């Protein structure tokens, strides 16, 4: 029953925070740069080495105030907060292409109302 | 090669390879090595030719490590060194010791030499002692509980000249005071009788003395005669400064014009 | 706003020194100098009469309320 | 899908680790605990971020272990079904591909796979091209795909890709 | 251990009453 594209998850899940792929890169960077100092201190695993390299390709902006305007700009909206995930982080080109992925789209909202905002984020990649 | 399974070529100068040394035909000791190598290790190995076999150079009947200089493999030869070179004013010290004897080696320094050695209390503990006075010696014990970092641990250059050094200066300061004096490590039986003794020579002028206890160090004692009752005021040496009645001051001479002002009172 | 008695009941008293004791059994640091025992059990009285055990009472009222105390904050009986 | 929850925790405390640092130990043991590990009700850990505060520690009767029901303000990577992510191939092989979805691995065969990405054997390494050979895909290419399906292999992830719907390739 | 904290410990200060006169020599500049 559990299917993301229909917009149910569990109660525990539905009170959660969303994280986009820059904000989880800059946490673990910061997270590693606060523990390769203060020697003696157990080293990061590799769950952390292959997060980091994951994460790093695929960070379409470095700037913080980058993420912080990203998120300001779509909050503002009435969609879910499973929409601000998957929509800034694929970054379509058409809307045709993000109605397509995400199916959630297809009604909830009009044409160029999505393009607009699919050409703003792409203008806000750096 | 095809019976040993061990040939010359893999054994090479230097490297340090284990001949154990089983029995000895005349003068060496012709032992098997860990590759089923037959070492023999000649007099030169051991140092010994018309004298006992070599014991304390190479193990017999068990294995000793030697630098290994021969790959006699095939030709049930082990050219293994027994030997173990063939193997191969503010003086901050350094120590890689105990307390009792630790004290036998602190006495020659003059005043500011720090000297750092671990504790003896737990685990990933310091205490660091700096000359305060004859025989009196501050154990300060970090974990005087001292609250620091642990990077600081990489870096041991500024923890004495953060807190050591300018306390050690202020602590000296005091040493070269006019009206000082000792009576054996300032007892406070010994302390007391010169407090009467030095009244009644001038009832009028009362002076004042100062001096550093041997039980508790870091606490001096400045004490002075109001009338015919003695009293004691002990006072704390900070390493920002000192603790008199609760204050700090910026400067040794702080605390000496704060207190020459605030005595006179009925207390 | 604690109501209940300032004084430490007999059970209270005992069951701290026994924590405390068997705490020092099991390797833990003490909270007073040794004069030179070993039994834990004298130990943990020690630190009793020297008000440094570092345990806190929490007394449940009837209601559902509690109320923390700590070992070196109420009068000890004996 | 990467998320920051507050989550709840309890570890024993040995009494040998009383002490100043206290707090620290109890800390220390709290990251090397709750790190990297995963449960089949909040998903899969990545790390911890921050702790909201300790509890106050209930020793036990009759045993000098004290618990200490601590609440962090960690991360959470719980990837469901239907979404759509960015992952990159790790290795393409005639019975199918493999990708690796950060601390997940995914596979997708070649029935998922439309007719006309046919395989290259011949070639040495592995991909998959068309007639025309105009779209090539290989290893080490952000390929996205659809999460279809989860599973939960005793706290080890691995969930199943696809490769149906239209707009899944190079971007 | 046989080397205690000493520089943790409070130091006590003593009461007492000594109505005396003020009589007692001035004090000095801090330079």
């Amino acid at each position: 029953e559990e299917d993301a594209s229909q917009l149910i998850f569990p109660k525990e899940f539905e009170t959660a925070e969303t994280l986009l792929n820059s904000e989880v890169h800059m946490l673990l960077e910061h997270r590693k740069q606060q523990n390769e100092s203060a020697e003696d201190e157990q080293e990061l695993s590799e769950v952390f080495m292959k997060t980091l390299n994951y994460t790093a390709r695929f960070s379409r902006f470095k700037n913080r105030e980058t993420i912080a305007s990203v998120r300001s700009l779509l909050l503002q909206k009435k969609l879910h907060k499973f929409e601000l995930a998957c929509l800034a982080n694929l970054c379509p080109e058409t809307a045709e292409e993000s109605k397509a992925l995400i199916p959630s789209l297809e009604g909830r909202f009009e044409d160029e109302e999505l393009q607009q905002i699919l050409d703003d984020i792409q203008t806000k990649r750096s | 090669n095809m019976l040993t399974k061990e040939t010359p070529e893999t054994f090479y100068i230097g490297k340090l390879i284990i001949c154990n040394v089983t029995g000895i035909a005349h003068i060496g000791v012709k032992t098997r090595l860990d590759n089923g190598v037959t070492g023999f290790i000649p007099t030169k190995f051991l140092s010994d030719k018309v004298v006992k076999r070599p014991e304390e150079r190479v193990k017999v009947g068990m294995t000793v490590h030697c630098r290994i200089m021969k790959i006699d493999i095939e030709k049930f030869s082990a050219d293994l060194t027994c030997r173990t070179s063939d193997l191969m004013i503010a003086h901050p010290s350094f120590h890689n010791i105990n307390f009792k004897q630790a004290e036998k080696m602190m006495e020659t320094m003059d005043q500011g030499d720090v000297i750092i050695r671990p504790s003896s209390k737990g685990e990933n503990h310091l205490t660091v002692t700096w000359k305060v006075s004859d025989g009196i010696y501050q154990h300060v014990d970090v974990r005087a509980t001292l609250w620091i970092n642990s990077e600081e641990f990489e870096d041991l250059d500024e923890i004495v000249a953060r807190y050591v050094q300018p306390m050690a200066s202020f602590a000296r300061d005091l040493l070269n005071h006019k009206y000082y004096q000792d009576c054996s490590g300032g007892d406070r039986k010994k302390l007391e009788e010169l407090l009467i003794k030095t009244k009644k020579e001038k009832p009028t002028f009362i002076p004042y003395f100062i001096c550093a206890c041997k039980e508790l160090p870091g606490k001096f004692l400045l004490g002075y005669q109001p009338r015919g009752k003695p009293r004691i005021e002990y006072v704390t040496v900070t390493p920002e400064g000192f603790r008199y009645r609760g204050q700090i001051f910026p400067t040794v001479n702080g605390l000496f014009r704060w207190f020459k002002d605030h005595y006179q009172d009925p207390v | 706003k604690r109501i209940t008695t300032p004084y430490m009941t007999k059970y209270e008293r005992a069951r701290v020194l026994g924590t405390r004791a068997l705490q020092i059994a099991m390797c833990a640091p003490v909270m007073v100098e040794l004069e030179g025992e070993t039994d834990p059990l004298l130990i943990a009285m020690k630190e009793l009469k020297a008000r440094k055990i570092p345990i806190i009472i929490r007394r449940y009222l009837p209601d559902g309320s509690y109320e923390d105390w700590g070992v070196d904050e109420l009068i000890i009986s004996d | 899908m990467f998320y920051h929850i507050s989550l709840e925790h309890e570890i024993l405390l040995h009494p040998r680790y009383f002490g100043p640092n206290l707090l620290n130990t109890v800390k220390q043991k709290l990251f090397t605990e709750v790190e990297g590990t995963c449960t089949g009700k909040y998903g899969f850990v990545i790390a911890v971020t921050t702790i909201d505060n300790i509890g106050a520690g209930v020793i036990q009767p009759g045993r000098g272990f004290v618990l200490y029901p601590v609440k962090y303000k960690a991360i959470v990577f719980r990837p469901f079904k239907g979404e759509v992510v960015d992952a990159v191939v790790t290795q393409v092989n005639k019975v199918g591909l493999f990708t690796e979805i950060g601390p997940m691995s995914c596979f997708i065969s070649r029935h998922s796979i439309p007719s006309e990405m046919e395989f290259d054997p011949n070639s040495n390494p592995p991909c998959y091209k068309t007639m025309d050979e105009d779209i090539v895909i290989q290893q080490d290419d952000e390929i996205r795909l659809k999460i279809v399906g989860t599973r939960v292999d005793k706290n080890d992830i691995f969930a199943i890709g696809s490769l149906m719907d239209d707009y899944l390739g190079l971007v | 251990g046989a080397t205690p904290a000493y520089g943790a410990w409070s130091p006590s200060v003593g009461s007492g009453m000594t109505p005396g006169a003020a009589g007692f020599s001035p004090s000095a500049a801090s330079d």
